């Protein structure tokens, strides 16, 4: 997953 | 046959994934983010993303584009179910009103  | 997120892994696991993510990290909205499925542009395969809840569509856009290298020149644009929501947007207004039954909220991308 990517934390924006 | 499709290629999406949800032929790949099945409603439970789906499901599955939305609630541990709503249990270990309170403010964040689970983002499922495909390329649209006739769209020319760039296609990534990481398409999961931990947005918060004050994330904006314009914002979430920008960071699409960078990631997939867009021209600025060229165009992008962010469906939520055939519908194309303005760049002011919050994307906590719209998981409420749009989140996948699986708990996910499906975007989709495209030129």
């Amino acid at each position: 997953w990517e934390e924006l | 046959m499709k290629s999406t997120f949800k032929s790949e892994y099945p409603f439970e696991k789906r499901k599955a994934e939305s609630e541990r993510i709503a249990d270990r990290f309170k403010n964040r909205i689970p983002v499922i983010c495909e390329k649209a499925e006739k769209s020319d542009i760039p296609e990534i395969d990481k398409r999961k993303y931990l947005v918060p809840a004050d994330l904006t569509v314009g914002q979430f856009v920008y960071v699409i584009r960078k990631r997939i290298m867009l021209p600025p020149e060229k165009a992008i644009f962010i469906f939520v179910n055939d519908t194309l929501p303005p760049t002011a947007a919050l994307m906590s207004a719209i998981y409420q009103e749009h989140k996948d039954k699986d708990g996910f909220l499906y975007v989709t991308y495209s030129g």
